[PDB]
């Protein structure tokens, strides 16, 4: 599922992150499926970086 | 007071453990996290508080906007005692944060404590200052360490942000002696202020 | 009237199909169910962007299992990344029936009329598809006010349409009862396509990989052995041949049990495996080297 | 040793929520190292096998720590007479100085 993610490439050290977002979201995916844990997250590239 | 959405920036600084507020200056700021969300919210309750640091040696996104303390406090004790507070990337972070939000007609505030003395660039500085100001951004900041020893850099910036607008932005100095930290934010102007229109 | 009134043309994009599928697969062989978004535009087109899942609170496709915080906790949040959009209908799955609802789901499509006009119900069988292709059909309950005065016909012309007899006669007096059936068509992005196509990326090293050769040497003895038993069969079988009728032949001499296409098909086997492991082998030693 | 062990009660509410078996991994690579200044191997033996451990519970051990750790650990070889022990110890300790 998506989360709104917004990349400054100024400082990579500013960052936008929804955390809250993904508390909640986790919650209620188990309720349909139990299986369903965070394993991570997508980039989107185009490439890989160093950031 | 008005429907705000804040980000609370919080120092972990080595200077955010100096002996100036009892019983530890760390100590302080438990109280006076807590005292500020909660000041906000009494005033009026359409207001919400974001949370992240601007130190641990890194900034980290704790919390999103909420109405719950309960949250914020979860962010809080979930910290790096030592950091260095980097005074450029909490303005961009927090100005991020206030692009989104779950109610998007509220005023754009940053409130952020500083427990040190700024090491920042002077050019970055300059920059930072014209993107609160095309973003209708308004900031005070709660100082009461970077007057130990320091000159207010951020002074002209902040003076800048103003315009005639419901919000003001200013500069809050605070006398650093004991009477405790949420005292002094109390009898500094913070919903006590008064606007620019 | 306010619209002269005809069924919706779904153009249901790919990722919403595939979603809708995988949920109500896991979901047998309970009721499964959620919420469509997308955008209503043209007299008939309805385009169904995504779909979402509506965590169970009830037994599936019930008013218990569709709570009002969930909406609204999920609308919410849809508008942080922009994929709120208004709610086009509903799915859910019968896997135990056809494309065709039953008396408690007419009465959760009444309720959605209330929330939206052009609401549809999508039964979406995971298991009980008839044909190659997945059978989905789309439903709309309007008034049996209208539909006994007889506008049913006018409502269903300047359009292909689709009739189903799927449940045959129960199906009839349903889809007489609710409104219609439309044509399902499905809306593909030639980015969406090829990612699909491509599905290995060790694609390219394995076409010059290859196994031990000890198990191929096996594999050219043993076929080699096997169809000289099958040809000891082979020619007991052309001794026949001598029963009027093709199908005569099969039921009183066992013509199936066929030796004739077994050796074949054995012959094709390792004869075209050798062919590719000369292939592959000439290649490795004379590039790489 | 024992004063680290009864603080971190009392400490951890003061930091927010923080470790505490910091201090606690260099005083036991203290004891080690006083102990082969002494002659002592056996003693500083059984220390290195469970300060090891410790390490590996972790993801990562700090520079200081993990310096000192190489430190008790370059002092025992040298005696024993493992040439090639000595070796190995002596370029991560340049690495992690």
């Amino acid at each position: 599922f998506a989360l709104p993610f917004e990349e400054d490439e100024k400082n990579s050290d500013v960052w936008f992150l929804d955390h809250n977002y993904i508390e909640n979201m986790n919650e209620m995916c188990k309720k349909i499926n139990a299986k369903e844990k965070l394993i991570g997250w997508y980039h989107s590239g185009p490439k890989l970086r160093a950031s | 007071m008005v429907l705000e959405a804040t980000v609370l920036v919080i120092d972990n600084s080595e200077y955010s453990r100096n002996g100036d507020f009892p019983r530890t200056r760390f100590e302080a700021q438990i109280d006076s996290v807590e005292f500020i969300f909660q000041a906000k919210r009494n005033s009026n309750p359409e207001n919400t508080v974001g949370l992240i640091s601007g130190a641990g040696a890194n900034p980290r996104v704790l919390s999103t906007f909420t109405a719950e303390f309960g949250k914020i406090l979860a962010g809080l004790h979930d910290t790096q005692i030592e950091g260095k507070l980097h005074m450029a990337t909490a303005l961009q972070i927090a100005q991020l944060t206030l692009k989104h939000r779950q109610n998007k007609v509220q005023h754009q505030r940053i409130v952020a404590f500083v427990c040190s003395p700024i090491s920042d660039s002077r050019d970055e500085l300059i920059r930072l200052a014209k993107t609160l100001k095309k973003n209708n951004v308004a900031v005070d900041i709660i100082n009461f360490g970077e007057i130990e020893q320091n000159t207010e850099l951020l002074d002209e910036f902040i003076a800048a942000v103003n315009n005639p607008q419901e919000e003001t932005s200013h500069l809050l100095t605070v006398t650093p002696g004991p009477r405790l930290l949420y005292e002094n934010i109390a009898s500094s102007p913070i919903i006590l202020e008064e606007g620019s229109s | 009237t306010g619209r002269d009134d005809t069924k919706e043309t779904v153009y249901i994009s790919s990722i919403a199909l595939l979603k809708m599928l995988k949920h109500g697969r896991a979901g047998v062989p309970m009721e499964v169910m959620g919420l469509m978004l997308g955008e209503f535009v043209d007299d008939y087109t309805v385009n169904v962007v995504d779909v979402f899942a509506m965590p169970q609170s009830g037994t599936g496709v019930s008013v218990e299992a569709v709570d009002d915080v969930f909406q609204a906790k999920m609308m919410d949040m849809l508008k942080q990344t922009g994929r709120d959009q208004m709610v086009v209908g509903w799915y859910h799955s019968h896997p135990g029936f056809g494309c065709w609802l039953s008396s408690v789901d007419v009465n959760t499509q009444k309720s959605f009329e209330q929330l939206n006009s052009r609401a549809v119900a999508v039964v979406v069988d995971p298991i009980q598809s008839v044909k190659g292709k997945v059978v989905i059909d789309a439903f709309r309950l309007i008034d049996t006010g209208a539909l006994i005065n007889n506008l049913e016909p006018r409502q269903t012309t300047s359009n292909t349409g689709l009739l189903n007899k799927a449940n045959i006669q129960a199906l009839i007096h349903g889809l007489n009862r609710h409104y219609y059936s439309l044509n399902i068509d499905y809306h593909k992005t030639a980015k969406e396509t090829k990612m699909l196509m491509n599905l290995h990326k060790e694609q390219w090293q394995s076409g010059l990989k290859m196994y031990d050769y000890e198990e191929k040497e096996e594999s050219n003895l043993a076929a080699t052995k096997s169809m000289v038993k099958i040809a000891e069969q082979y020619s007991k079988r052309i001794e026949e041949e001598k029963e009027l009728t093709e199908e005569e032949l099969k039921t009183r001499y066992v013509g199936r049990q066929d030796p004739k296409k077994h050796l074949s098909e054995t012959a094709d086997e390792t004869l075209e495996n050798n062919i590719v492991s000369v292939l592959t082998a000439g290649v490795n030693s004379v590039a790489i080297k | 040793k024992a004063q680290f062990q009864e603080l971190d009660s009392k400490k951890q509410r003061n930091n927010g929520s923080k470790d505490h078996g910091d201090g606690i991994l260099l005083i036991d690579s203290e004891i080690a190292r006083t102990y082969l200044l002494k002659n002592d191997l056996v003693k500083a033996r059984d220390l290195l096998d469970d300060l090891e451990k410790t390490l590996d519970k972790k993801d990562s051990i700090p520079l200081r720590i993990t310096n000192s750790f190489y430190s008790t650990n370059s002092q025992y070889f040298k005696f024993k007479n493992d040439f090639n022990s000595f070796y190995y110890t002596s370029l991560l300790y340049l690495s992690t100085l």
